[PDB]
RNA sequence: GGCCAGCAUCAGUUUUGGUGGCAGGAUAAAUCCAUAGGAAUGUAGCUUGCCUCGGUAAGUAUUAUAGCCUGUG
RNA sequence: AGAACUGGCGAUGCGGGAUGAACCGAACGUAGAGUUAAGGUGCCGGAAUACACGCUCAUCAGACACCACAAAAGGUGUUAG
RNA sequence: GCAGUCAAGCGUUCAUAGCGACAUUGCUUUUUGAUUCUUCGAUGUCGGCUCUUCCUAUCAUACCGAAGCAGAAUUCGGUAA
RNA sequence: UUUGCUCCACACAAUAUAGAUGGAUACGAAUAAGGCGUCCUUGUGGCGUCGCUGAACCAUAGCAGGCUAGCAACGGUGCACUUGGCGGAAAGGCCUUGGGUGCUUGCUGGCGAAUUGCAAUGUCAUUUUGCGUGGGGAUAAAUCAUUUGUAUACGACUUAGA
């Protein structure tokens, strides 16, 4: 949807005067802007409580910046994820060093993978994989051995001009 | 940039070559390309065997002369690539087919001129290493081209002589670079040095 | 998934010297030696110490990883095939005819013939290919053997002669007459 | 295949120099006059030909033609012709191809008896042929209007244009064909009764 | 008769491995890879050539044969302190690489008139050596 | 002053650069420094077992002859 | 084949969908500069053989709405669950 | 009209050698219908003769795999126009 | 048929032009590997080194590049010659020898340049043709008609004719 920000919003259910103070709930919405984000907001309320924005008021917005972005975080991700023969959650790992970077390649596996339009995509928790050896797939576990190093054999370079007098090499 | 460009086929992927070949003499660049026998298509020979017989079996049904032409050799499957990417039936098409030359080999002149590489239809530098594709003399002499032999015969004899050409080459800038280390350390060679050279 | 390093041993021994340029390689044992042109399969090669040598895989898929082992393997047995040998052994059968086997030549040739089969007025004749030689073997009745250094080479005029021997037109499990491969070894014994 | 030389023999008969011309009896008769001077000096360039032909030429073929004289024939005009020699060695070939100039080859160093040998030559001409006899096609019915040594239908509606396959009257015989596997019964001799 | 198997000897993704960025702000700067997120992603750290810590694509740098003792995941300070220790820069600045960079980096700053000397002066180079090379 | 240009200073419309001063936010988040705890893809040391005279390996071992992680300031 | 509401075509060119009454975009005095729409930018052909993460190798691969068709049912091909 | 899928049954025993109910998914345009778009200031109906060319859902001929293929014969299938 | 044809030389005249404006600057082969230098045990060898683009290399100063002097070099390059050799894939071009001769910006001098007026491509390329001149060289055929019938509707074919 786009490259994306995370943002805590907080919204309640109208006051009354039978009712005033309402009960304030919170989430955590991932959004290329804050304007898709308080949309998003009220897609999922409306999926658990009795509101819709128009009975109901945004109280903020925020937005969370990740806590250490140059660290590397093994994260684990859960996803509920509608498919054209029916809906399935899931359970992918994603080794990055933001939350939004994670996301962001999350959507692009389900696009890519599955098929998965953003429009089918319920991100249900995004959490950091604090020991390791809580990694349990196999494609991020390759990346936490010891010592580890690899090649990138045949390298390709981008060339300038539309001739070349030499002859590539792919040597690296 | 030059008067004549050639280019040496081997290792090109066929309408990759067409396609930059194609924009450049609409653009009044000549162009000459050599070994046309060592042109790669993707995909391995017998799709591209198949795909030459579909193209084989179109003809014009009351007579086959009017009908599309099939042309085996190398150079022209090459040049159909070609000409395909071209406005061919304009004044100004047929003006930048004939900037055009395709040759099986490299007969003379161009044997002792530089031919040229395109790393944007290189074969090596863009297929996937493990995807399987075809060489053009294959595919040809499998639908009849007569020549590949008597091409590789006259190659192999050229590419002795061009060898000869480039052991003696090789031996002169030998004593180019011997004198290039006397003049070395001299208040000439210091002063270009700062000036970048 | 892409597994960035995967890797597999080739193990030398006491007479070999396996030697790897770009991926042609050639090997050459007591028996003689040996050449076998890798350079289709994308892998790379390390020697570690003159009894050893690894072939690796970086950043492969399934199919890439897939022809890792034989890539091993396929040096193996031309490892194998260079100090020990390699003996394929057929015997005959024929239910009434007595299928009979020369070894013949024109041009210098060396050639299989095959006589008789099924009663087949024909003259079934497969090539000796070369590095391979077909001894018929004493004490034991309507055996061929072809021994030589390269295992396709053999196991191919192996299976070469088997199939000259196929039936046509009759229910081919009742009529099991043939030439069959009975044996794959080695030619140096204790193994 | 490209030619790239032709040696001629010094002398010329006037058989072979007729085929040369279209009119004789009026010409000066001036053909291969000046090709004769390059056996005057030493031999020369007629060597560096000949050379290049040994150091080149895949193949080599030797021009020859026929008493035509010799023949109970009234046409004078003798005929010329490229037969290729397949004995030995290209440089052997063209050694045995100048020993030959001028002089004469005879049909017993070429075919023994009960040789399996082809024929090439152009068939008997009959002018324009009806499309029946010209190709075998079922004469008409009787009480067919418009005339019966034809073809009833010239093709289908479509593809709409009659089509190659179709016969039609055209030119029948004056044609090149190789018929092959002729075998040799005699082979006579004419200084022989 | 030893066996004589090749190399095929690769520059490798590695902490302490050294790479040149060429697209973006920081382009031409060295910079170290600290860990290793991926057969694409790494994370670089350049302090002593300016560039900021950063999660960068593989294919935007460039592997330098050169190498160091960095531990995985050392934050900028650690990654400065033994890249000094390290002499890496001299090692750079000493190759081949570096000085075809330097020496095309200075043909592009040559004003007409100097130009015009680097003329004068091969003229003369090439009367002497053209010379040298008829007596041997 | 007939036609046509060139440059300069302006006017209207517009395109494409360089650059200066400020306002927000977790009064960005980081790095950086200080500090408290911590673990391992365990740094030094130590033990042990083979091993071409020290290198390996598998044990201890939480800063030591590398460092990282988390909180707070 | 026959109704409902709106919008069109008919009566209407212009850009796009190669082609096309009705789709998308946009409705027309004569022109200049700029910006766009729908749609595009390997070459035909104006415009990145742009950047990024995956997927796919097809002995009849696939390639963008209306639209120029394909189904049950299968695969120890490969991918992710 | 031709071709599948499930597999209850048939086939001495035995679901699938060869077949196949109840169901069900399709393909084809030499059937017949349905429609009424083109042609009513006219595109010459049926069949045959003649001749060409194309299709394949192959009857024969080439080479094959199955069989409730001993042989002989036949049946099912593949590459095949 | 009114002194024609051809190759080389220059001249005036025309007519062109798919688009000159320092140089198309020669290994091969691999790419999960190579180029180069060096060494040897001549190898699928040892050792060194390089790439990460031709952003290079070569050429480049002088009236569009004039007129002149000198030195140091003995090098470079242009031209016409001459020695020997190679190239047939469309070789039609490449190399080598030896004299001659021009230039040399390798270095140091003397003189010239203006008014084309503040820009106006400011004309420097190569196509074909024609017309005289004189330096070499060469002195045919084809068609109509007539004729054959190995051919033919007419043309065409195939013969024959000092
Ligand atoms: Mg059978
Ligand atoms: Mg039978
Ligand atoms: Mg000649
Ligand atoms: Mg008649
Ligand atoms: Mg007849
Ligand atoms: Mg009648
Ligand atoms: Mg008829
Ligand atoms: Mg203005
Ligand atoms: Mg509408
Ligand atoms: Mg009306
Ligand atoms: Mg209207
Ligand atoms: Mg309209
Ligand atoms: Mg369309
Ligand atoms: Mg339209
Ligand atoms: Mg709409
Ligand atoms: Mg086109
Ligand atoms: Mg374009
Ligand atoms: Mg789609
Ligand atoms: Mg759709
Ligand atoms: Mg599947
Ligand atoms: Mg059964
Ligand atoms: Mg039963
Ligand atoms: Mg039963
Ligand atoms: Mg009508
Ligand atoms: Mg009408
Ligand atoms: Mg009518
Ligand atoms: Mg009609
Ligand atoms: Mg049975
Ligand atoms: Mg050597
Ligand atoms: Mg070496
Ligand atoms: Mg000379
Ligand atoms: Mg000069």
């Amino acid at each position: 949807m786009a490259h994306f920000k995370e943002y805590q919003v907080i919204g309640r259910r109208l006051p009354t005067e039978s009712v005033p103070e309402p009960k304030l709930f919170r989430m955590r919405i991932f959004a290329s802007n804050e304007v898709i984000a308080k949309s998003r907001y009220w897609y999922f309320l409306q999926k658990l409580h009795k509101v819709k924005k128009a009975s109901g008021e945004i109280v903020s917005i925020n937005q969370i910046n990740e806590a250490h972005p140059t660290k590397v975080k093994n994260f684990g991700v859960w996803v509920r994820y509608d498919s054209r023969s029916g809906t399935h959650n899931m359970y992918k790992e994603i080794r990055d060093v933001s939350r939004v970077a994670a996301v962001e390649t999350l959507y692009q596996d389900m696009a890519a993978r599955h098929r998965a339009r953003f429009r089918s995509i319920h991100i249900l928790k995004v959490a950091e994989i604090e020991k390791t050896a809580d990694v349990k797939r196999q494609y991020v576990k390759q990346f936490l051995t010891k010592d580890l190093k690899f090649p990138l054999p045949h390298r390709v370079q981008k060339s300038t001009k539309t001739f070349s007098y030499k002859r590539p090499s792919t040597f690296y | 940039v030059e008067p004549v460009v050639v280019i040496d086929g081997k290792g090109h992927l066929v309408g990759r070559l067409a396609s930059v070949v194609a924009k450049q003499l609409l653009n009044g660049q000549k162009i000459v390309v050599v070994r046309a026998e060592e042109l790669n298509i993707s995909g391995e020979f017998f799709r591209n065997k198949l795909k030459y017989h579909d193209f084989l079996r179109k003809a014009t049904a009351f007579n086959k002369t009017r009908g599309p032409f099939h042309f085996r050799a190398p150079s022209r499957i090459f040049y159909k690539a070609l000409r395909g990417m071209v406005s061919h039936k304009t004044a100004r098409g047929k003006a930048a087919l004939e900037r055009l030359k395709v040759f099986e080999g490299i007969p003379p002149p161009y044997d002792k001129k530089k031919r040229v590489v395109v790393p944007q239809a290189l074969r090596v530098l863009r297929l996937k290493p493990g995807r399987k594709y075809t060489t053009l003399g294959k595919l040809s002499t499998s639908v009849g081209w007569k020549y590949e032999d008597v091409v590789a015969k006259l190659e192999a004899k050229r590419k002795v002589s061009s060898a000869e050409y480039y052991a003696k080459k090789r031996a002169f800038t030998k004593k180019v670079a011997s004198a290039n280390a006397t003049a070395a350390e001299s208040d000439v060679a210091k002063q270009l040095a700062a000036l970048g050279y | 998934m892409k597994y960035i390093q995967t890797e597999q041993q080739i193990e030398v021994p006491e007479g070999v010297t396996v030697s790897i340029k770009s991926r042609i390689v050639k090997v050459v044992g007591p028996r003689g030696t040996l050449t076998k042109n890798l350079k289709h399969i994308d892998v790379t090669f390390t020697k570690v110490n003159n009894q050893l040598i690894k072939v690796a895989v970086h950043n492969g898929g399934r199919k890439h990883v897939a022809a890792l082992r034989t890539v091993k393997s396929l040096v193996d047995n031309m490892i194998t095939g260079v100090t020990k040998g390699y003996k394929y052994k057929m015997r005959y059968v024929y239910a009434h005819f007595p299928i009979n086997v020369n070894i013949v030549e024109k041009d210098g040739a060396k050639f299989i013939e095959v006589r008789n089969f099924l009663g087949d007025k024909k003259i079934r004749n497969v090539p000796v290919r070369d590095g391979v030689t077909i001894e018929f073997s004493t004490n034991v009745k309507d055996e061929i053997v072809l021994s030589g250094n390269s295992v396709e080479d053999v196991s191919q005029n192996a299976a070469d002669l088997q199939q000259i021997c196929r039936v046509r037109n009759k229910d081919i499990r009742k009529f099991l007459d043939g030439i069959y491969v009975s044996h794959k070894g080695f030619i140096t014994e204790d193994l | 295949l490209r030619s790239l030389t032709t040696v001629w023999a010094e002398h010329l008969s006037d058989e072979v120099k007729r085929r040369f011309y279209k009119n004789w009896y009026k010409s000066k008769k001036k053909a291969f006059t000046k090709y004769s001077a390059k056996y005057a000096q030493d031999g020369a360039g007629i060597e560096r030909e000949l050379a290049r032909i040994k150091k080149y030429a895949s193949v080599v073929r030797v021009l020859v033609h026929t008493q035509i004289r010799k023949t109970p024939l009234a046409q004078k005009k003798a005929h010329l012709a490229e037969i290729q020699l397949n004995g030995g060695s290209i440089s052997e070939k063209v050694d045995w191809a100048r020993e030959h100039f001028e002089k004469t080859v005879a049909v017993d160093s070429v075919f023994e008896q009960n040789e399996m040998i082809d024929a090439i030559a152009v068939t008997k001409g009959h002018g324009f042929e009806g499309v029946t006899h010209r190709w075998g096609t079922k004469k008409l019915p009787r009480k067919t209007h418009r005339g019966l040594r034809k073809v009833a239908c010239i093709g289908a509606w479509h593809p709409a244009h009659v089509m190659w396959s179709v016969a039609r009257a055209g030119q029948r015989g004056y044609h090149s064909r190789t018929s092959i596997n002729h075998k040799i019964y005699r082979v006579g001799k004419g200084d022989d009764e | 008769t030893d066996s004589i198997v090749k190399a095929s000897n690769w520059r490798l993704v590695e902490v302490g491995r050294v790479v040149l960025i060429k697209k973006g702000q920081s382009a031409g700067k060295l910079a170290a890879i600290v860990e290793i997120i991926d057969q694409k992603k790494v994370l670089i750290d350049g302090p002593k050539a300016g560039v900021p810590r950063q999660a960068i694509n593989l294919g935007q740098v460039v592997l330098t044969p050169l190498t160091f003792a960095l531990p995985r995941g050392a934050r900028t300070a650690t990654v400065s302190k033994k890249w000094a220790a390290a002499a890496v820069c001299e090692k750079w600045a000493a190759s081949s690489w570096a000085k075809k960079i330097a020496q095309r980096e200075r043909r592009a700053a040559l004003t007409d008139f100097e130009r015009f000397q680097v003329m004068v002066l091969r003229k003369q180079k090439r009367y002497t050596v053209k010379k040298a090379l008829a007596k041997a």
